[PDB]
Protein backbone atom coordinates (compact mmCIF):
# COMPACT_ATOMS: atom_id res chain seq x y z
CA UNK A 1 0.00 0.00 0.00
CA UNK A 2 0.81 3.87 -0.54
CA UNK A 3 1.55 4.17 3.24
CA UNK A 4 1.73 2.62 7.00
CA UNK A 5 -0.52 5.46 8.46
CA UNK A 6 -4.56 4.84 7.89
CA UNK A 7 -5.48 7.99 8.31
CA UNK A 8 -2.46 9.96 5.20
CA UNK A 9 -4.91 7.12 3.13
CA UNK A 10 -8.21 8.41 3.94
CA UNK A 11 -7.78 11.96 4.06
CA UNK A 12 -5.70 11.54 0.20
CA UNK A 13 -8.36 8.79 -1.24
CA UNK A 14 -12.24 8.16 -2.10
CA UNK A 15 -13.80 5.42 -1.21
CA UNK A 16 -12.86 3.25 -3.72
CA UNK A 17 -9.15 3.70 -4.27
CA UNK A 18 -9.17 3.66 -0.26
CA UNK A 19 -10.89 0.39 -0.50
CA UNK A 20 -8.11 -0.97 -2.75
CA UNK A 21 -5.55 0.16 -0.75
CA UNK A 22 -6.96 0.24 2.92
CA UNK A 23 -7.55 -3.70 2.91
CA UNK A 24 -4.00 -4.35 2.24
CA UNK A 25 -3.31 -2.90 5.92
CA UNK A 26 -6.63 -4.77 6.68
CA UNK A 27 -5.07 -7.90 5.65
CA UNK A 28 -1.17 -7.59 6.76
CA UNK A 29 -2.41 -6.26 10.10
CA UNK A 30 -4.59 -8.71 10.63
CA UNK A 31 -1.83 -11.55 9.82
CA UNK A 32 0.15 -9.65 11.98
CA UNK A 33 -2.49 -10.74 14.93
CA UNK A 34 -3.21 -14.23 13.66
CA UNK A 35 0.38 -14.80 14.18
CA UNK A 36 0.91 -12.78 17.62
CA UNK A 37 -1.97 -14.77 19.20
CA UNK A 38 -0.72 -18.22 17.49
CA UNK A 39 2.69 -17.21 18.99
CA UNK A 40 0.84 -16.76 22.53
CA UNK A 41 -1.05 -19.32 22.23
CA UNK A 42 1.95 -22.03 21.94
CA UNK A 43 3.98 -20.11 24.26
CA UNK A 44 1.28 -20.63 27.18
CA UNK A 45 1.70 -24.16 26.47
CA UNK A 46 4.91 -23.65 27.13
CA UNK A 47 4.59 -22.36 30.96
CA UNK A 48 1.63 -24.30 31.54
CA UNK B 1 1.67 26.83 -16.29
CA UNK B 2 -1.54 26.17 -17.87
CA UNK B 3 -2.12 29.07 -20.11
CA UNK B 4 1.39 29.74 -21.69
CA UNK B 5 1.34 30.66 -25.21
CA UNK B 6 3.54 27.83 -26.16
CA UNK B 7 4.28 24.12 -25.17
CA UNK B 8 8.20 22.38 -24.98
CA UNK B 9 8.46 19.24 -27.69
CA UNK B 10 8.22 16.19 -25.62
CA UNK B 11 12.01 15.12 -25.97
CA UNK B 12 12.99 18.61 -24.24
CA UNK B 13 9.75 18.76 -22.00
CA UNK B 14 10.13 21.99 -19.82
CA UNK B 15 9.22 21.31 -15.90
CA UNK B 16 8.61 24.34 -13.83
CA UNK B 17 9.08 24.47 -10.12
CA UNK B 18 6.17 25.41 -8.27
CA UNK B 19 6.46 26.58 -4.43
CA UNK B 20 5.79 28.70 -1.56
CA UNK B 21 1.88 29.90 -2.84
CA UNK B 22 -1.39 28.82 -2.44
CA UNK B 23 -2.95 26.10 -4.71
CA UNK B 24 -6.52 25.75 -5.35
CA UNK B 25 -6.92 22.64 -7.57
CA UNK B 26 -10.93 23.47 -8.04
CA UNK B 27 -10.26 26.15 -10.64
CA UNK B 28 -8.60 23.30 -12.70
CA UNK B 29 -11.18 20.39 -11.97
CA UNK B 30 -14.04 23.11 -12.51
CA UNK B 31 -12.50 23.88 -15.92
CA UNK B 32 -14.64 22.34 -18.92
CA UNK B 33 -11.39 22.40 -21.49
CA UNK B 34 -9.79 19.28 -19.57
CA UNK B 35 -10.35 15.86 -21.16
CA UNK B 36 -8.24 14.10 -18.88
CA UNK B 37 -7.50 15.10 -15.30
CA UNK B 38 -6.11 11.86 -13.25
CA UNK B 39 -4.26 11.10 -9.82
CA UNK B 40 -2.24 8.71 -9.14
CA UNK B 41 -1.54 9.18 -5.28
CA UNK B 42 -4.15 10.52 -4.52
CA UNK B 43 -8.08 12.12 -5.38
CA UNK B 44 -8.75 15.21 -6.89
CA UNK B 45 -11.33 16.51 -4.95
CA UNK B 46 -9.39 16.13 -1.87
CA UNK B 47 -6.09 17.93 -3.50
CA UNK B 48 -7.80 20.83 -1.58
CA UNK B 49 -7.57 19.49 1.69
C1 LIG C 1 -6.49 30.86 -19.70
O1 LIG C 1 -6.67 32.25 -19.29
C2 LIG C 1 -8.05 32.76 -19.38
C3 LIG C 1 -7.98 34.22 -18.91
O2 LIG C 1 -7.53 34.29 -17.54
C4 LIG C 1 -8.99 31.89 -18.52
O3 LIG C 1 -10.38 32.22 -18.91
C5 LIG C 1 -11.10 32.98 -17.89
O4 LIG C 1 -11.65 32.08 -16.89
C6 LIG C 1 -12.29 32.81 -15.76
C7 LIG C 1 -12.75 31.79 -14.70
O5 LIG C 1 -11.60 31.28 -13.99
C8 LIG C 1 -13.46 33.66 -16.27
O6 LIG C 1 -13.94 34.50 -15.14
C9 LIG C 1 -15.36 34.87 -15.19
O7 LIG C 1 -16.21 33.68 -15.24
C10 LIG C 1 -17.66 33.95 -15.47
C11 LIG C 1 -17.96 34.02 -16.97
O8 LIG C 1 -19.39 33.91 -17.17
C12 LIG C 1 -18.11 35.25 -14.76
O9 LIG C 1 -19.50 35.11 -14.36
C13 LIG C 1 -17.22 35.53 -13.53
O10 LIG C 1 -17.67 36.72 -12.83
C14 LIG C 1 -15.73 35.68 -13.91
O11 LIG C 1 -15.40 37.08 -14.14
C15 LIG C 1 -13.03 34.55 -17.45
O12 LIG C 1 -14.21 35.16 -18.05
C16 LIG C 1 -12.27 33.75 -18.54
N1 LIG C 1 -11.76 34.67 -19.56
C17 LIG C 1 -11.52 34.29 -20.81
C18 LIG C 1 -11.01 35.37 -21.76
O13 LIG C 1 -11.70 33.13 -21.17
C19 LIG C 1 -8.82 30.39 -18.78
O14 LIG C 1 -9.64 29.65 -17.82
C20 LIG C 1 -7.34 29.98 -18.72
N2 LIG C 1 -7.20 28.56 -19.05
C21 LIG C 1 -6.42 27.73 -18.37
C22 LIG C 1 -6.23 26.33 -18.95
O15 LIG C 1 -5.89 28.10 -17.33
Amino acid sequence: AISSVLNDILSRLDKVEAEVQIDRLITGRLQSLQTYVTQQLIRAAEIR
Amino acid sequence: VFNATRFASVYAWNRKRISNCVADYSVLYNSASFSTFKCYGVSPTKLND
